[PDB]
């Protein structure tokens, strides 16, 4: 919600 | 006879029924304007409660006090404050000084509440300080003062506004002779020139005997009420 | 008891009712408000943790192994090699498509998962969340599809309804045109959480394999851990067992924001309510300072009898500590009465105030849960007592080193 | 002349220099109010910065308002842009918005198509990577996808994707056929935002023709707002005849609503502090009156009215509240917009911006005034009791 | 000679400079174990402050006090508390009791401070109640009691542990004759059996003539020092 600003794509699939 | 002040059955009750001791019943006083009335008695004999009631602080349980037809109880509290400020001078047993305020501020407090202009009141205060000679101690704290000094500050505060009735409950009880002689001289010229009524209760028989009028409140009975003239 | 019981008599010695007992009532109200609301917050976030443990992380694939170049040719060997890795509770194959779900002129683009029912039963508690379905008749080769509640209500469909599924099946040849339009039968409705039911839709794995006309292969392997908080390195090691060309994914990367949000909110609650208890301890400091200034005569009487210079301090420390205990217990009572009926309390508030709180699917649970862990209550009460003691310590030291006869005369 | 009670009230707050602790006890209420207002100001500024980042990352890159026609599409000749004037709106540009399904050779997804004129810049234009905005010529069917949307679709530059709209579907004996068209991707938009996951950019002519609109028409006018979060108030304005107003609340409203409700919550979760601090003031007076009644009696033998004793205690309470609130707001402003300096010296958990800070002076003033009002409400009662209670009854 | 206490030129000042009064100079007193000393004088002649100084409540301004070779100034406060709790008994002028405790608790407090086991103090309190006869006071509140009773309970508290030094500042002011005779007899057997020294300061000359030893502090000179035995 408020901190929704999470980097939507942090995956960096190894 | 008396029209200015009419006191009828001044009584105070703060207990329940059948537990109140029959100490006083139908006690009336003759208070006259212009006369310096003195009351004699011993400490702890129920003399302070009546004088605290006489100041208009509390409403008497029984009896009426009439000033030319105007009851105090139906009268507004602002008029009561006016009476306590410019008509009546009241002193407690103790010094009851204000530690947060300086001696000069405590002395000027009766005028300060009176909403008077700073110029003339400060001029009169400075003239009185010069006449007394106590200009040196102006910024010092009341806490570090002696009993006689603070007692005389209280007396001066009581005499700032020149009230018609100046009520003094043993004003020299905590005073030594060095201050007592000056206080008595001050009272002497105040009585000679100003003539303001003083209600001075003091224990010394010799000093009180010289007075024209002597009233005695002992055991709640009207025992001695003597007027030479 | 111990010889410090003076404090009790210093606390129960209240006379002249009014504006001398109202002070203790106000201090108790402050301490009780802070402690009770802190306990309610902590219990609510414990309930949030429990509900996340049940609804979300117990149905999602804890680990994800997806082949990037070609569909898994030897998924069986990799599955057997990874199932024996310690720290892994279960494993299963799956195939992940995405296609056009259509019914009643309503169309959506939804992701579809194909998994063997008997294997996904071991893989997660997801089938236990189905509202109602035939657990025995649900099998492969029956044109059976199971749809989440959100997709079902957005499609205005119910159980036992026919639905069209469009799949691209694009190929380099001319077969890429005319996407496959298969038919499926809805057999169950999922109710996971506020967000997960809007995306999950399953078909049997053999049905998916027949729908793509592919061989005995799957698009990935799903993994269920025994311990979930360290799933990153665990799934990395599990995938290191198989070929290195595969892509690994952990549910941590998707749902660790939920963990860190719950921990951050709990920390914020604890810090803010420590501030609240600190203000109430300012109240306690004032009350004890007045107590010293009113019982200077009594402490002088105590000291002229040979009292130690730490005895008076102890009297006033326990005076403050007991004033803290009264409010802390009066707040713990509310924090246990609430946090056990917290959900009906929130429902009643919703009835009173027509405003929905945790719904609107931008969170993971429409309602507000609650779970009272008595360890949290113990921690809160110890925090309150420690703050009260820190408040009480300095007025006590002030009381210890004052003699009224020395300073007044 | 000032009221006399001001002097006595301001003088009781000081003194007691022989021990230096009674003054601290009397200022405990001010310290508590200061701490509460500090926490309120700094946390509200932090949450305002977080929602400002959401606004500049979610709403800043999507249509903030849309003015359309009541029935069907909008006719630009019927409603010229020159007549589109409203409050809070600083820029208006033609746009067509649609909900679309994108089918690739590898996967399928759902997204939002924004048909715009290349000649006018958009907040999405600075983020375009190796893709000229003017390259979206009409008839070429040019589409720019978001980075996350492209990854979901599994396509890149030079690959074609089938874009379909079900809202413009045609009913026939062969079922319902949504409008379909092949689009050529020429790049990706990198914004690192939720909007990049579903929003794609196309030329306005191609999209307008795709929705089965008559040639030359547009879906509506996209309106930028200086304060879009108050759009509901701007939703009540007078609109041009035959037009309807829609905003982001249709799509991303609940989220933002929740955010506000969150802010508001942590808005009471810390406000309770000053509320407790308000109670603290009561206790102070409930003690200080008991510590100064023997002086009030003297002030009662002089000309002070009981209604003026209530003034002299309420002014002390109010002075404590005002000093606490003002100093707390000042230190909150001093501490906010500086946490991004203190965070580096310790371990940092967040990535990118340390802590967004958006200090709105209106909020700070409103909460300071609310704290002052609560302080006055708290100090009203002990002041009244001190005024109404004669010294004799308390002493006797 | 006296070994436990050695006093040399004991003096006390309670004021700052300037207003400081030079009323006392080189005044030392002889306190003997086993003897009951009585001090006579008028009000305000330094009869209470000196009695306060002997209890170790404050440090003497001038002179030296030696307790078994340990100076009081370097002596820790714990030793002074032990002296005040186990060896010295002090009685205040006024009642100065604890209003929140019962009479039994006020009597028990001196040994409760001494960290003694509850059994012997409870037994002592019960024996005191049985021997004296305050079984009638079972329903009344300690706050609403009389003055003589509370004064005598204060005396009993001062006599719980039988201190060697029993300082009594006006022990019979609030006690009537029916209590005075009993208190005198009690003092008699305490002096006969326990032998504790008593420092009784009282104002009535006629009754103070009955004390064993009478000392005079007049005009700063040791003029009258009478010891019957
Ligand atoms: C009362 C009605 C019930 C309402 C229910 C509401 C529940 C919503 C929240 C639930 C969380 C769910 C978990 C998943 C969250 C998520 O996925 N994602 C994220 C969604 O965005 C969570 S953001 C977390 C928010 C939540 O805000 C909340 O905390 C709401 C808590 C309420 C939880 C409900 C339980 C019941 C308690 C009710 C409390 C009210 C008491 C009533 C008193 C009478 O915190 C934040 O604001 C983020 C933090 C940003 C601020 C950082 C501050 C930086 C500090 C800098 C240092 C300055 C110096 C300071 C000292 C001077």
């Amino acid at each position: 919600s408020m901190l929704s600003r999470s980097p939507v794509e942090p995956v960096q699939s190894t | 006879n008396k029209i200015l002040l009419q006191c009828d059955n001044l009584c105070k009750r703060y207990q329940e029924g059948s537990v109140q001791t029959d100490v006083l019943h139908n006690v009336s006083f003759s208070v006259g304007e212009g006369e310096m009335m003195a009351i004699v008695g011993s400490s702890g004999s129920g003399k302070s409660t009546l004088l605290h009631l006489l100041g208009g602080l509390d409403t008497p349980t029984s009896g009426d006090v009439i000033f030319n037809g105007q009851p105090m109880s139906k009268l507004s509290s602002a008029a009561k404050a006016e009476l306590r400020n410019q008509k009546l001078g009241f002193i407690y047993q103790f010094h009851h000084l204000l530690p947060d305020f300086t001696a000069l501020e405590n002395v000027a407090m009766p005028l300060l509440i009176g909403k008077k202009k700073p110029a003339e009141i400060n001029s009169r205060a400075l003239e009185m300080l010069k006449a007394v000679g106590l200009d040196h101690r102006a910024n010092h704290r009341p806490s570090e003062l002696s009993g006689g000094e603070r007692q005389r500050v209280a007396i001066a505060r009581a005499l700032v506004n020149n009230p018609r009735l100046v009520l003094a409950d043993e004003p020299t009880g905590n005073l030594d002779a060095r201050n007592a002689d000056s206080i008595f001289q001050l009272l002497g010229e105040l009585n000679r020139l100003q003539g303001t009524a003083f209600l001075v209760v003091t224990h010394d028989l010799q000093l009180a005997k010289r007075m024209s009028r002597q009233l005695e409140m002992r055991d709640g009975r009207l025992t001695a009420e003597l007027s030479l003239m | 008891p111990l010889s410090l019981l003076i404090g009790l008599r210093f606390s129960r010695g209240r006379r002249r009712g009014g504006m001398v007992s109202l002070i203790s009532v106000i201090s108790t109200i402050g301490i009780a408000l802070g402690v009770a609301v802190l306990i309610v917050g902590l219990s609510a976030m414990n309930g949030f943790e429990r509900e996340l443990n049940n609804r979300i992380l117990a149905v999602v694939p804890h680990g994800e192994i997806e082949a990037v170049d070609q569909p898994w040719t030897n998924w069986q060997e990799a599955l057997d090699h990874v199932q024996k890795v310690p720290g892994i509770a279960a494993a299963a194959p799956y195939i992940n498509f995405t296609g056009l779900v259509e019914s009643g002129a309503n169309l959506r683009a939804i992701q579809v998962k194909g998994v063997n029912p008997q294997q996904e039963q071991r893989l997660s508690a997801l089938p236990s969340f189905v509202q109602g379905d035939a657990w025995r008749n649900f099998k492969a080769g029956e044109q059976q599809i199971i749809i989440g509640k959100g997709v079902a209500d957005a499609l205005k469909v119910k159980q036992g309804d026919w639905v069209s599924i469009m799949i691209p099946n694009s190929n380099p040849e001319h077969k890429l045109m005319q996407p496959k339009r298969v038919r499926l039968h809805v057999a169950g409705i999922l109710q996971l959480s506020g967000q997960l039911d809007h995306s999950f839709a399953m078909i049997p794995l053999a049905d998916a394999q027949q729908y793509l006309d592919m061989g005995s292969s799957v698009s990935g392997i799903a993994l269920k851990m025994t311990d979930v908080f360290n799933a990153n390195k665990l799934v990395r090691d599990a995938g290191e067992v198989t070929n290195s060309y595969v892509y690994i994914k952990s549910w941590i990367g998707t749902y660790g924001y939920m963990y860190r949000d719950i921990q951050m909110i709990r920390a914020i609650m604890y810090l803010a309510m420590v501030l609240v208890i600190g203000v109430a301890c300012f109240n306690i400091v004032s009350t004890l300072v007045m107590a010293v200034k009113d019982k200077s005569g009594d402490i002088a009487v105590l000291r002229t009898l040979g009292a130690k210079d730490g005895l008076i301090r102890a009297i006033f420390v326990w005076y403050g500590l007991l004033a803290g205990l009264f409010g802390s217990l009066c707040g713990v009572i509310i924090g246990v009465v609430v946090s056990l009926q917290l959900t009906p309390i929130i429902e009643w508030i919703e009835k009173l105030i027509g405003h929905q709180f945790l719904s609107s699917d931008i969170y993971f649970i429409d309602f507000l849960p609650s779970e009272l862990h008595w360890l949290d209550v113990f921690y809160v009460l110890v925090t309150a007592l420690l703050l009260s003691l820190l408040a009480s310590w300095y007025p006590a030291r002030r009381a210890s080193n004052i003699d009224p006869a020395r300073v007044l005369s | 002349y000032q009221p006399v009670a001001l002097f006595i009230g301001l003088r009781y707050m000081r003194g007691r220099a022989a021990d230096r602790f009674g003054r601290f006890v009397s200022w405990l209420s001010t310290i508590g109010i200061t701490l509460g207002v500090m926490a309120l100001v700094t946390v509200l500024s932090v949450m305002n910065g977080f929602e400002r980042e959401l606004q500049n990352n979610i709403l800043g890159l999507m249509p903030q308002a849309i003015l359309s026609s009541e029935h069907g599409s909008l006719n630009p000749q019927q409603l010229p842009e020159t007549a589109v004037k409203l409050d809070g709106v600083n820029r208006v540009a033609p746009i067509t918005t649609g909900d679309v399904v994108l089918q690739s050779a590898r996967s399928v997804a759902v997204g939002v198509m924004l048909g715009i004129d290349p000649a006018q810049k958009d907040p999405l234009t600075p983020y375009l990577v190796n893709v000229k905005q003017t390259d979206l010529e009409p008839g070429k069917y040019n589409v720019i996808l978001g980075e996350q949307l492209a990854s979901q679709l599994g396509v890149n530059r030079g690959d074609q994707i089938r874009v379909m709209v079900p809202s413009a579907s045609q009913f026939t004996p062969m079922g319902r056929i949504p409008s379909q068209r092949l689009f050529n991707v020429i790049g990706t938009f990198a914004a690192n935002s939720e909007v990049d996951g579903y929003e794609m950019l196309v030329n306005i002519e191609d999209a307008s023709r795709l929705m089965r609109y008559p040639a030359g028409n547009i879906t509506g006018w996209r309106l930028w707002l200086d304060e879009p979060l108050k759009v509901d108030s701007l939703s009540q304005q007078k609109l041009p005849e035959g037009s309807k107003w829609q905003d982001w609340r249709d799509r991303k409203g609940e989220l933002f609503q929740a955010v506000r409700m969150e802010k508001n919550m942590m808005g009471l979760l810390l406000s309770l502090i000053v509320a407790v601090a308000a109670f603290n003031i009561i206790t102070s007076l409930g003690l200080m009156v008991m510590e100064k009644q023997g002086e009030v009696a003297i002030l009662q033998t002089q000309g002070l009215t009981p209604r003026q004793i209530m003034m002299v205690f309420m002014v002390q309470g109010a002075s404590a509240g005002i000093i606490g609130a003002i100093l707390g707001a000042a230190l909150g402003a001093l501490l906010a917009s500086q946490l991004n300096n203190l965070m580096p010296i310790i371990g940092v958990l967040l990535d990118g911006a340390a802590l967004p800070v958006a200090i709105e002076p209106l909020q700070v003033i409103v909460i300071a005034l609310v704290a002052m009002a609560i302080a006055l409400l708290s100090t009203l009662y002990p002041s009244w009791r001190a005024a109404a209670t004669q010294p004799a009854e308390a002493l006797r």
